[PDB]
């Protein structure tokens, strides 16, 4: 086509989703990892997770409030992975690594996963 | 704006 | 802090609520403009507009599935802003401007009305 | 990915 761009656009619509999640507006979804609960818009986890993009694109949990993840899931790991869905930037540190590496596994975020790789294997 |  | 940052994340969440809104996934409202309706996502709306951002911020009609924009408002420019939203892609053409920027005033889209402004200025 |  003939259209024009506007570079900033993208980072500008995920700075104002992260901006209703923090005044916790229109979010529709709770997550729950343990004893922690995590609220969220279910666009944007599955714009950023295949395992939430298929459970919300299946017919019985599109309409479930809230999901239960596995109990092996760290809350820490998944919150650090939340916190990456909003904003693009990843807390990643010595003593989370292995704990983000296995929730973005379990919730199949491949680029995350590939990052966490490569600084286990400079570190080794 | 640019040409993408 | 201490972050890392994936370049490419903001433009890849945009580009799958785009892939969700052309198979009519987890919409949750209609935008009617004149004869036309448009369905779409609430918080890319507000994300994208000033005007979508105050509607859905209100405790009554944040709870609305239809919205009816006013008559004056142009279907054609109006669709070609709901693409410039979830795609950062604006199909400006002479035979459309002068739709687009008034579309783009109405829904308080600074960004747009600023290079509709530039390209009419150009034309004179 | 980068230093921001
Ligand atoms: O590592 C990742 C990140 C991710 C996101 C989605 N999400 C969507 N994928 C598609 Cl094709 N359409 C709409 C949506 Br929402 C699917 C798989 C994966 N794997
Ligand atoms: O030209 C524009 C585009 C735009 C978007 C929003 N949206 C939001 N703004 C804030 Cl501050 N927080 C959350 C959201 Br969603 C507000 C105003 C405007 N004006
Ligand atoms: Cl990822
Ligand atoms: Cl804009």
């Amino acid at each position: 086509d003939s259209c024009i761009q506007f570079t900033r656009h993208a980072s500008d619509v995920l700075l104002n989703l992260n901006r209703l999640r923090s005044r916790d507006i229109l979010t529709d979804v709770v997550i729950v990892v343990s004893r922690e609960q995590f609220r969220a818009h279910k666009t944007v986890l599955m714009a950023c997770s295949g395992l939430f993009y298929s459970i919300f694109t299946d017919q019985l949990k599109c309409n479930l409030s809230v999901i239960n993840l596995d109990p092996e899931i760290n809350p820490e790991g998944f919150c650090i992975l939340l916190d990456f869905m909003y904003t693009s930037r990843l807390n990643l540190r010595e003593g989370n690594i292995m704990a983000v590496m296995a929730t973005a596994m379990y919730l199949q975020m491949e680029h995350v996963v590939d990052t966490c790789r490569k600084f286990i294997k400079a570190s080794e | 704006w640019v040409i993408p």
